[PDB]
RNA sequence: AAUCCGGUUAAUAUUCCGGAACCAGAAGGUGGAAUCAACACGGCAACGUAAAUGAAGUUGGAGACGUCGGCGGGAGCCCUGG
């Protein structure tokens, strides 16, 4: 597993072919984990803000699947 | 007359260098007239040392002793290896 | 407290049965099998051990890249630094001293 | 009667114990440097070789006619210390750890890891603190005599090599072992032949020795030379025998 | 045209390594 | 009198050009603001040239006769100096402290210190500074 | 405290071997684990190891010696060496 | 050379399931770098980087090593306050 800080970089691995399934975590202190399986590896982005989740969520490739547990 | 008193004498009224580093530097700035090598000391530097003073232009002089000899004869409780004679004083040594 | 047992069919404290113990998330205590630790290549001249290169074992090495088994300089990852300075004087003092003897033979 | 154990010392459970040595010492190849001048060697490792007395010397020599480097194991003389060379040939200077022939040596000089015949790679002088002396040549057939550890005088060809020098490793001797612990740890890295038990405490079945309601041998301990195996013990063809006072 | 140097080898004993020579006398046939 | 001066040929020893000969454009005791010590500015050939010989053709011998240069600052305690010396008849004082801190800068210095040594390699009258210190 | 009158380093043996054999062996081990001058570096820092081999630690100077069993020279080996010094220079002159 | 956790059977688990990894081998889609000419830079040095061409031959290192005694650190266990 391997952690990713950068919007735009998380934005890109999503948008790469491999990128093939995204799953939303929600935590008790107000923390969304965004969890992307590619081929090798799951790249998890932490947010602490709920304002820019939803932004980061429109902004998510929408044919990409992503799921919420 | 020996050399051993003539050390003493430029102790006395003289100016010294003591060391490797600080000999290659006075060597290297060129305010150096004679040089002296330990018994003792490694031939590798030794050669170094001849090199330096060949372009220099300073004498070479390698005593006999070892460098607590030459330490001894330089009036210090420490090992000498290699002593730089810049300003004689009122001696002969270069 | 809780008692650990070899997770292996080796029965016998070997060198290549190192184990350290674990707390798994199950607040289960058992043995972890290990291998030994590496070891950092050491100077070709003086036998110390190279600065800058980690410690693996052999087959180890293979997986890093080349910078990271070197250091960027004549003889890195071979010989020190010291080692190093010290050919380059000496090899360059012994050849004046054959041009010299030349010089004076001729 | 029974096979003895001088007898079954012929091999098997008898032979030495060599995993741990490094090699053998033997001097070096006679060859066309070595033969019309001299070759330049730099001795590199000073080691250990169990089982003998004497520091081992391991030297890296230039291979003349390939582009290789090849390592001898010099029997180490005292004086020798890592990173010095060493020159072995005919034209080699006579310094310690120097290897020449032992015809182009003065006469009187001290050697050691000498050869019984060309190219043997050495025979003679080779335990810790041993040495051969030069004791004299003899141009016309060449021929030089030199004087061994034992003090007998032995003629060898004026070409033979030698090192210059004493064997290191001193007196070895000197000091005692003060343990069976220490003859242990000593025998055991060079063959099983320590602990030894005395024929006379044996039965008749297994020694010439054994038997009798005391502990004695019965008959003379100096057997003749041309004795059969399993007799020829005790004194094999003593020449005199006793303690002895001053003589040459 | 200066910089082709000649650069002979002595082949001395203990200079350099010898030449690939005929050892024909010399084969362990 | 100095045993560094501007256009002497010195050994590097320490570094990633250890074993490199370089020459000396201007041996600076003192010091300014920064670098307040004894460094010398050095001009030094990372990649000797082969060997060339009569058999080879033209191209061949142009793309192997050739020297790219670096300049480096190197303080006195790592430099071992010769007595060879260079002619230093361009590199005089085209090249300054100043020509340390802009990336630009250093291309052009070392583009031109190329030149040289290349000119100088060519016809070469001091053949010692351009072979390879083998040690 | 003295803590010893004679036996010094052989009170490690106790009452046993012998008294002579006691004292060689104190001699012998006086020399053995004694540090000596390096001959190259003029510090003393040379130290036994395996009977025979002496080193000296240090940045420098880091050669290996062979030596006698307990001593690093010995006196045969001194007089040898200058009976060879004094033949290589009648040889030479 | 390289695997861990949790779960699962009446009986198998580092082997099955779920999740998350690693190694070796085979072929070879990008991509930045550098080239209008040769195969990168930085640091006064120890040395560092996302790559930073390298055939033989040679050399060096790892593999690769005894035993005892004290000292210091870490993990697990033990102990203890809410
Ligand atoms: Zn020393």
């Amino acid at each position: 597993p391997r952690q990713i800080s950068d919007i735009k970089q998380f934005l890109e691995i999503a948008r790469r072919k491999d990128a093939t399934s995204a799953r939303i975590k929600k935590n008790t202190n107000k923390d969304v984990k965004f969890k992307l399986r590619c081929s090798k590896y799951l790249y998890t982005l932490v947010v602490a803000d709920a304002k820019k989740a939803e932004k980061l969520r429109q902004s998510l490739p929408p044919d990409l699947t992503v799921t919420e547990v | 007359d020996t050399i051993n008193a003539k050390l003493a004498l430029t102790m006395k009224s003289g100016k010294y260098v003591l060391g490797y580093k600080s000999t290659l530097k006075t060597l290297r700035s060129g305010k150096a007239k004679l040089i002296l090598i330990a018994g003792n000391c490694p031939p590798l530097r030794k050669s170094e040392l001849e090199y330096y003073a060949m372009l220099s232009k300073a004498n070479v002089h390698h005593y006999a002793g070892t460098n607590i000899d030459l330490g001894t004869a330089c009036g210090k409780l420490f090992r000498v290896g290699v002593l730089a004679i810049t300003d004689a004083g009122d001696s002969d040594i270069l | 407290a809780q008692r650990v047992t070899y997770r292996r069919r080796l029965a016998y404290n070997t060198r290549s049965n190192k184990t350290r113990i674990i707390k798994t998330p199950g607040n289960n205590i058992r043995y972890l099998h290990i291998k030994k630790l590496g070891t950092i290549p050491r100077c070709g001249d003086t036998g110390v051990p190279l600065q800058g290169i980690p410690a693996l074992r052999p087959r180890e090495f293979a997986r890093l890249s080349h910078n990271q088994k070197k250091v960027q300089r004549a003889y890195g990852g071979c010989l020190s630094a010291n080692a190093v300075k010290d050919r380059i004087v000496r090899a360059f003092l012994i050849e004046e001293q054959k041009i010299v003897k030349q010089k004076l033979k001729q | 009667g029974r096979v003895i154990r001088a007898q079954r010392k012929s091999g098997g459970i008898f032979q030495a114990h060599t995993r741990l040595r490094k090699g053998a010492a033997q001097l070096r190849t006679l060859d066309f440097a070595e033969r019309h001048g001299y070759i330049r060697g730099v001795v590199q490792k000073i080691i250990h070789d169990p089982g003998r007395g004497a520091p081992l010397a391991k030297v890296a020599f230039r291979n003349p006619y390939h582009y290789r480097t090849d390592v001898e194991t010099f029997v180490a003389t005292e004086g020798m210390y890592t990173g010095q060379f060493v020159y072995c040939g005919k034209n080699a200077a006579l310094t310690v750890g120097n290897v020449l022939p032992v015809g182009e040596m003065p006469e009187g000089t001290i050697i050691s890891n000498v050869e019984e015949k060309a190219g043997d790679r050495g025979a003679l002088g080779r335990s810790s603190g041993n040495y051969v002396i030069i004791v004299g040549h003899d141009v016309d057939t060449g021929k030089t005599r030199v004087k061994l550890p034992s003090g007998a005088k032995k003629v060898v060809p004026s070409s033979a090599r030698g090192v210059v020098g004493i064997v290191a490793g001193g007196g070895r001797i000197d000091k005692p072992l003060l343990k069976a612990g220490r003859a242990f740890h000593k025998y055991r890295v060079k063959r099983n032949c320590w602990p030894r038990t005395r024929g006379v405490a044996m039965n008749p079945v297994d020694h010439p020795h054994g038997g009798g309601n005391h502990q004695h041998v019965g008959h003379s301990t100096t057997v003749p030379r041309q004795s059969a195996p399993g007799q020829k013990v005790g004194l094999i063809a003593a020449r005199r025998t006793g303690l002895l006072r001053g003589a040459a | 045209n200066p910089l082709f140097v000649s650069r002979p080898r002595s082949f001395g004993i203990g200079q350099d390594i010898q030449p690939k020579r005929d050892l024909s006398r010399f084969v362990k046939w | 009198v100095k045993i560094l001066k501007p256009g002497k040929v010195a050994l590097i020893t320490r570094g990633r050009f250890a074993g490199k000969k370089v020459v000396i454009l201007q041996a600076i005791d003192q010091g300014s603001k920064s670098h307040p010590f004894g460094h010398a500015v050095v001009a030094g050939v990372e990649r000797y040239p082969l060997k060339v010989t009569k058999s080879m053709g033209a191209k061949r011998i142009a793309r192997r006769s050739r020297v790219k240069p670096f300049i480096k600052v190197v303080n006195y305690n790592h430099l071992m100096p010769t007595r060879y010396a260079l002619e230093l008849d361009n590199l005089k004082g085209l090249i300054t402290a100043d020509t340390f801190k802009e990336p630009t800068q250093r291309s052009a210095a070392r583009k031109t210190v190329k030149k040289t040594f290349e000119e100088k390699y060519q016809s070469g009258k001091s053949a010692w500074f351009f072979t390879p210190l083998r040690f | 405290t003295k803590r010893t009158k004679k036996v010094g380093v052989t009170g490690k043996y106790g009452v046993r071997y012998g008294a002579s054999l006691r004292r060689d062996v104190r001699k012998i081990e006086v020399q053995q684990h004694s540090r000596y001058q390096c001959p190259f570096c003029g510090r003393n820092t040379v130290k036994r190891t395996a009977a025979g081999i002496w080193c000296c630690n240090g940045k420098g100077c880091k050669k290996v010696l062979a030596g006698g069993a307990w001593t690093v020279t010995t006196a045969a080996a001194t007089s040898a060496r200058s009976t060879i010094r004094r033949l290589r220079e009648m040889v030479e002159v």
